[PDB]
C-alpha cells in the first residue's frame, strides 16, 4: 500500500536512466523548491514468454523523494545499483516525509511530466 | 467517508494575524500527510503548506515561507495553519487536505466549503 506518486518512465534501450545535474525531478505543483530532491529507483518485472521462458520486462524506474520509499532511510547521492539520484537548483537536503508516498487504494498516479527542455537518456520517452 | 472541515477565518487588516484550524473525521489522521490550499477571487488553486504525521517535517510555498506555520495536534484530529503578517494577496479561501501530488491541481469537492480569509485595510 505504498507507491510512487508518479508514473514510471520506462527503459527501452540499453542505457540506464540518468539526469545531467538539476533535472529529473518530476514537476508537482504542491510542493516547494526546497522538496525538488529524491531517487528514481529502477524495477523489472518477470514474466513467462511466448515460449515458455521465463524473460525480463523492460525495466521501469519509479521517482520517490528524498527520504520517502523503498530507499527513504539512503543519503542523497549513496551508491546503490538501480537508484539515481537527482535534484532541482535549490533542494534541501532532508527527509520529505510531509510529501511522502502514494496508496494506490486512494489515489492513482499522476503522469510524471518533466520541464521543457529535460534532457533523456536514449531510449526514454516524458511528458 | 473521510471529512475535513475548515474554519478560523475571518477579516483582518494587513500585518494582523488568523489561525485556521481543520477539524479531520472518518479516518486515520495522525497516518496522513496534510496540505493547506487556498484560492484567491479569479485565481487558481495555489498550494500553501504540507506536514507528515509526525509534525516536524514541513515545506511551504515561497509566498508564505517565514509568514505563516503549519500545525498539527493528533490528539484532536485537528490542523492548524497559524497566519502572521499577513498582505492583502493572502485573501482567499483557505481549504485543508490529505496531501496528495499534483500538476495544477484543481478545487475538489470533498474538501468542503473552506474558510475564508480577507486582508484588507478597511477591516
Amino acid at each position: 500500500a505504498t507507491a510512487s506518486w508518479f508514473t514510471a518512465l520506462t527503459q527501452h534501450g540499453k542505457e540506464d536512466l540518468k539526469f545531467p545535474r538539476g533535472q529529473g525531478v518530476p514537476i508537482n505543483t504542491n510542493s516547494s523548491p526546497d522538496d525538488q530532491i529524491g531517487y528514481y529507483r529502477r524495477a523489472t518485472r518477470r514474466i513467462r514468454g511466448g515460449d515458455g521462458k521465463m524473460k525480463d520486462l523492460s525495466p521501469r524506474w519509479y521517482f520517490y523523494y528524498l527520504g520517502t520509499g523503498p530507499e527513504a532511510g539512503l543519503p542523497y547521492g549513496a551508491n546503490k545499483d538501480g537508484i539515481i539520484w537527482v535534484a532541482t537548483e535549490g533542494a534541501l537536503n532532508t527527509p520529505k516525509d510531509h510529501i511522502g508516498t502514494r496508496n494506490p487504494a486512494n489515489n492513482a498516479a499522476i503522469v510524471l511530466q518533466l520541464p521543457q527542455g529535460t534532457t533523456l537518456p536514449k531510449g526514454f520517452y516524458a511528458e | 467517508e473521510v471529512q475535513l472541515q475548515a474554519s478560523g477565518g475571518g477579516l483582518v487588516r494587513p500585518g494582523g494575524s488568523l489561525r485556521l484550524s481543520c477539524a479531520a473525521s472518518g479516518f486515520t489522521f495522525s497516518s496522513y500527510a496534510m496540505m493547506w490550499v487556498r484560492q484567491a477571487p479569479g485565481k487558481g488553486l495555489e498550494w500553501v503548506s504540507a506536514i507528515n504525521g509526525g509534525g516536524g517535517s514541513t515545506s511551504y510555498a515561497d509566498s508564505v515561507k517565514g509568514r505563516f506555520t503549519i500545525s498539527r495536534d493528533n490528539a484532536k484530529n485537528t490542523l492548524y495553519l497559524q497566519m502572521n503578517s499577513l498582505k492583502p494577496e493572502d485573501t482567499a479561501v483557505y481549504y485543508c487536505a490529505k496531501y496528495q501530488a499534483a500538476v495544477h491541481q484543481e478545487k475538489e469537492d470533498y474538501w468542503g466549503q473552506g474558510t475564508q480569509v480577507t486582508v484588507s485595510s478597511a477591516a
